[PDB]
């Protein structure tokens, strides 16, 4: 079962995007990183490992972490909160570590962590094992998570 | 969580008073055998209580690495009647892994229905472990004063460590220790950086510096100059009106300490936030001294003036004030009956509030009195603690002695 | 505790009624699929609630035997957190077993913290399944009067069947159902027993043939006599002053019934112990009726001949009137609202107690009178209930015919 | 966990004996399922969740399988106890795939036996995520969810907020004609002799349900069967009755003089939400914020839930009032203690909020929640003895058909020379 | 593991037990049932399946299990509780399915499980098989079980309920005749002197077991063999005795005679309350005349202690009969609405305080009614009463029907409430 998305490069860019230009201001660091991590790296500099994307239904959550990758130029691994209910054994908390595999494989990257609630209301199993995988990786990895979330 | 040393003291900057305090832990962890056929007993549990970011996980981090001893982490709001289970697994896990180090993060959250019986299975299972196995659990809380007492009893958790937000110095090497894995430029100030940050934490500074960093690296240059580390500060810092608000509640606790009547030596005077049998008097003067930072307050600046950061001084006075009422049979009203509370009549209780009231309004009368005398010094030594941060009790004494006035001899 | 049919309706003795009532039970649990494209749903938990020893694990046990399916067993008792995983384990077993019933005696234990946390546990359990299963559940309490409101809810146990202790004829019928297994002579007169033993339940009725066997046995007889069976009695009985008591507060509950102003149908006077709107007078008469009982032992036997026999009857009453007063705004001194209880002032919840006091003192001085009236039939009421032990409601109407007094057609 | 797709014929309108009145209202449902698209063009727009209550047996599930039979659409059963687990969040899932398999589905019916076990911690989980899923498909979908419940009374007043189950219709036990309707029905597949008279069987099974009718017929050919007869007698059918609750007509008064009270103080509220269908329903059967609110809005609402036993003082006396005014009662005081207590709209206590409280504070609270609610009761009693005359007219008319439509209401009050504010549907 | 003993009959019997005819009367039917089971099956008699014996230790609860045996000449099957302490797996429930198994193959036989406390407080496991097999076995078996307890507080409630052991006897610490009687069968063995006076020994040995008594004369003998004597002197006696110093005091005692004797008076005096029996220093519909009277009695023992001893001897024993009356009291007012002031208004067990301190006022005078009437009752026979007291306090146990001839002596008659 399960299913991860890679768009090596995306074409929705902040054309794409409208009226948020404050939140557009705030994620423009993100999007210098995704760039070029190794001028971050060469200065001790250390950006954010997971952001979080909360608001209403509809309000462009999903589209504005595609336009980050978009804007920056690299893939966007995109995978549902909801795609970590277990079949069976601890076969969750296997999927988590491959995402942060994949994604590794892909950098500088981007992993989109839609419903971020389905997986952070073995259900501690599954959320423990995203959790050492958010504390598994480094700035010198050059990949970012954003989660979104209407709950 | 199990991790691994990897951090020690050249990663904890300052606190070499708590650094020295921690160095018998590091020595029972590295051999629990030398201290075993010695025939003492290290502690079995060790409170580390201070404001988020100050260095509690760090320094705990800091005694497993230097002991070179496994460190595994919980926090605790990770413990319906599976909270009691996984209390006695902790346990089980780190006998296992003898000689280690447990760390147990927000304890405020068990130690406070399933709420109040997973609290007595940790409390069961800190009695359950001897010095034998060689296992200390280290708990840490931003919350200390919403503790279960039972938590604090002998055996358990009876060693508590605060871990004071940095000074002036503090900060500089905090800086230090965090510019380390940074391309600064020459220009660079850290010591001025440091006099620019009073009020931040250990980790507000390593992000400041982080910040910096991400700033230069955003702008496309080789080194962090000046220029990012002021853009970075602007992005929590003492304003000079509340400082000197800070300063002059300090020099008021200072001044009560230098004239009470009996005990309790007087230590250094900042800018930053029982075996032992006590008379009538001496708790008296225990209250006038909490008081004395408030009274200060009103005295100089009004009744509208008064702060928010007389909050602990005004708890622990009516707590201890409650207790010399209706536990120790302190008032000639009530009588030396003792009530330890859901079996008392109201009309008792009332009696009790007001000699409560009595007391504390008897000694803030007496605080504000005292700070109305000494007023024209106080300012004096409230220039000094704004100019240095930090005064030394004798400094204080000094200043006070070139105002013609004699203080008790309470330092150190 | 999983056991197979083995008792039938056969070692049931009386109850008809009742019988009756669970008639469905047994024609469900032999074919659920007849019931289940029928389209009806039957209940899912049934209570059976008496004096203990009065038959009801022996009711649950004959459904099951009846129906040919398993019965499986358990009590309130066997139910920290582990309680809430014993339930849905039950279910569990019996889903696996279906069509089968499950038994739950001491419902009253796990249904008045773990006590509170458990009860949750059953009440989602029964939600849980379904008439699809073809499982039932029956609970047996003794003391319904402290259930939790919440188990009798729709979905769970919202039906209720009292078994009530056997009367004369009720007894003999248990009498000769226990005495097939004893080698009883000639001269035992079981019909004489029966009427010996009133206020005994069918497990009283099976020890005392079972006492009187054993003694049989003891004394070297290959039969049971008179003799034994009177020696077994002696070895809980309805003293004559006492019966005579009983009689008089039952007689008192019939005359308010055959004398309130509206409904509710009276019915057999002995002295053996919602989809409907009602109005504020309906209620009045309700509590009317409740205090009759107490109200005729006063008039019979004054202050001091009050019985402890009218507690449920004055549970029961101020129960009405508080709900009248506190959540259906019939008092014109409290108003339309309505309190359902720890953020209420204590000048309301004075207010109430007042106003619930003044109700049923109205209704108990008017019952008094109502007795005090018909004082004379209500004698030759009692004497004729003292003598046939059970009377029915037309009996009670010509006894009154006879003083010519014509009561209110409300019987059957 | 599981849930069964029906094909499609055999379960129409045929089958379904005597609600020709609530035939007539799912009439659109049939429409909709039927072509989608042909109706949103036209410009009727259709209920997301229908909610059909009512004593077990009474044709719920069938009404369900004959609106998916008439219209030719896949009917998806499920139960609602098949949500409910404590251990792990599964509960939430199965919902996400019920949605999800009615979606491929497409045009088809949702139907929900017992929605009360799921709608009442693991099992909110479960209710919040029907919610949103509910929320979650649209008129576009082509799909539409019909639950049923036999206890609505315990339902959660979330479920029937607009998007979700915000249409009900109570389904009754069948009366003499409803009966006989119902015998003839499952009559037609039975050999019944010419004594038997459906019209008498009728008369003499007060209280029964279609299913139980279905199984007397069913149980009276078995007999006639082991018998050794071709026909079905009086004899077997008179046997079958053996082998197996009632509402009062002053009780009835009662109801119907409650039900008119809410919906007038509705139509005259002077700012309200809709009022619809009057109905002489059982005490067991019949059933906010998110939004801002002023204090007319609430001191209207409250005098909304007063109505009902305004009207029964006002038409029977303090001795008349009854314990039908428990709900209303209940609501209204806590909806006057939040306005008092909660969001300061009491000049006497101030824009104080108490969510360790004095007893002195709490008497002030209690005094000031008592001063409102006998307040707008003086109000809804003047309103109700204002319009005691065209309100016994309504009344009359309910208790003769039992249910009467908003608008006739406001016909009746038309008739009477009064025009109300016009609310309806 | 695990030790299951069998005596295939004993020799003790009712002559090595002494001074408990109530109890050995009690146990005739389990005697007479053991030497025949088809006398009690073929008339369809049935026994009890389990007897619990509890008692302090020493009293003679496995003696009495064992006579029981020994009088029917029957095997008895001894077993510990604690050998029921699994070793891995589920061993423990096996032990006790291989127990009865045993006791099937040995019948008619005993069973005898000591310290049944110890597997009926995994744990559920062994109780659980405990109480299937109790359920297991029939009359037609021709077996008994007999479990003895020192704590039986602490047993679960499952263990009690009908088909297991729902018979329950208590064995209670000798009085100075039963004291005597244990220490005249321990002397059978022992070589005593002329000089030695037992009934000396049993009226100085208060609050001690017949295993006390036991070991007294064990003691005495051990001490005379020492010195090198071929007879047992009051001087080895009196040593022996000296190894005593939770005893009863002959203060204490007076104290408890006077409470114990004033509940008696009390007993048969009130107008219409029902039966007294045994005084000892040794440890349904009713009207609110009954009610009155059971609090009267209840207070009886306190009201002795004051008018005996002053305000400044009333005794903490009074805590049970306080707290019982205060409860009584209690429902009277608050459940059964017999008091005129609260009005016949029920508050079973939300209260405004005015009706609370209503009730709590009525509930004071109800009790202080009683206490006053109560002392004056012992007052008026203050005399006879100080008669029974003399009694008890050498006899330690005295009939009802010896309190009414005492009494009778004083010229008083009392009521005709003594248990027959
Ligand atoms: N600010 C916006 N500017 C432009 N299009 C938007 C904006 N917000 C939403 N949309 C559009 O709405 C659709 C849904 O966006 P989406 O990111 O999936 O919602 P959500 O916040 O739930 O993840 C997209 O097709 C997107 O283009
Ligand atoms: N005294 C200190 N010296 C050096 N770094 C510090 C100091 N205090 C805090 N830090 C840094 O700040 C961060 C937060 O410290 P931490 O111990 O996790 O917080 P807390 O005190 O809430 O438990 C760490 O990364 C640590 O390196
Ligand atoms: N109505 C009855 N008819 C025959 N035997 C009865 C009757 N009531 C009780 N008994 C007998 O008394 C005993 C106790 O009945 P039981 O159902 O266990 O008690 P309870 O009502 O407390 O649940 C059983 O052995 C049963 O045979
Ligand atoms: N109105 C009716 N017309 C015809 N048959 C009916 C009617 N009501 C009930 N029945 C029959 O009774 C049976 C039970 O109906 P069902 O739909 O399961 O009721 P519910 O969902 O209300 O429990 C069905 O076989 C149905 O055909
Ligand atoms: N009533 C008694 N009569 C005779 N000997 C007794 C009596 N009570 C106890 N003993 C003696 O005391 C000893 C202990 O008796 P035992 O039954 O083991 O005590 P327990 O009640 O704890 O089981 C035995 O040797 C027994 O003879
Ligand atoms: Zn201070
Ligand atoms: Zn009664
Ligand atoms: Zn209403
Ligand atoms: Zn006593």
């Amino acid at each position: 079962m399960a299913k991860v998305y890679i768009e090596e490069k995306p074409k929705v860019t902040f054309k794409d995007v409208a009226g948020i230009e404050e939140v557009k201001e705030e994620v423009k660091e993100i999007i210098e990183y995704l760039k070029d991590p190794v001028k971050f790296q060469k200065l001790g500099g250390r950006p954010p490992k997971g952001v979080l994307l909360y608001g209403e239904p509809g309000v462009g959550k999903t589209l504005l972490a595609k336009a980050i990758a978009g804007e920056a130029h690299v893939p966007f691994i995109s995978v549902s909160g909801s795609d970590f209910v277990e079949m069976f054994v601890g076969v969750g908390a296997a999927r988590v570590r491959d995402l942060f595999e994949t994604a590794k494989k892909h950098a500088p990257c981007m992993i989109f962590i839609d419903e971020i609630d389905a997986v952070g209301r073995e259900r501690e199993q599954t959320l423990n094992q995203l959790l050492v995988e958010m504390d598994g990786f480094d700035t010198s990895d050059g990949i970012i998570v954003i989660a979104a979330t209407n709950r | 969580i199990e991790e691994k040393p990897k951090v020690t003291f050249k990663d904890v900057a300052g606190i070499e008073e708590v650094k020295e305090e921690v160095k018998e832990i590091i020595e029972y962890l590295k051999d629990p055998v030398k201290f075993q056929k010695l025939g003492g007993r290290p502690p079995k549990g060790v409170l580390l209580y201070g404001e988020p970011g100050v260095g509690k996980t760090l320094l705990a981090k800091a005694i497993a690495g230097e002991a070179h001893v496994p460190f595994i982490s919980v926090s605790g709001s990770d413990f319906v009647g599976v909270g009691a289970a996984r209390v006695r697994d902790l346990f089980e896990t780190a006998k296992k892994h003898a000689p280690c180090m447990i760390f147990i993060d927000e304890i405020d959250a068990v130690g406070r229905d399933e709420r109040e019986q997973t609290l007595n299975q940790l409390l069961v299972e800190m009695d359950g472990f001897d010095t034998s196995d060689g296992i200390i659990v280290i708990a840490a809380t931003n919350r200390p004063d919403i503790l279960d007492p039972a938590l604090l009893r002998p055996g358990r958790f009876d060693r508590q460590i605060f871990i004071p937000k940095p000074d002036v110095r503090g900060r500089y090497e905090i800086l230090k220790v965090h510019a380390r894995n940074k391309k600064l430029a020459k220009d660079v100030d850290l010591e001025f950086v440091a006099r620019a940050t009073p009020g931040l934490t250990g980790a507000d500074l390593e992000n400041l510096l982080n910040e910096a960093a991400l700033l230069a690296a955003r702008k496309g240059k080789e080194e962090i100059t000046m220029e990012e580390i002021e853009e970075a500060l602007d992005r929590m810092t003492i304003s000079p009106k509340e400082k000197e608000k800070i300063a002059i509640h300090e020099a008021g606790h200072a001044l009560m300490g230098l004239v009470s009547d009996d005990d309790d030596k007087v230590h250094k005077i900042s800018i930053i936030p029982d075996k032992h049998i006590y008379d009538k008097k001496d708790l008296y003067n225990k209250i006038l001294v909490l008081l004395g930072g408030r009274a200060a307050e009103e005295v100089f600046f009004g009744k509208d003036g008064i702060t928010t950061g007389a909050e602990n001084d005004l708890q622990r006075a009516t707590d201890l004030a409650y207790r010399m009422v209706s536990m120790w049979g302190m008032s000639d009203k009530v009588g030396p009956i003792a009530i330890r509370a859901v079996d008392t009549s109201p009309d008792l209780l009332r009696e009790i509030d007001e000699e409560v009231r009595r007391i504390i309004t008897e000694q803030y009368e007496k605080a504000k009195a005292i700070v109305e005398e000494y007023k024209e010094p106080l300012k004096a030594v409230v220039k000094k603690l704004l100019e240095k941060e930090t005064i030394t009790c004798e400094e204080f004494v000094e200043v006070f002695k070139l105002y013609g006035i004699e203080l008790k001899d309470k330092c150190k």
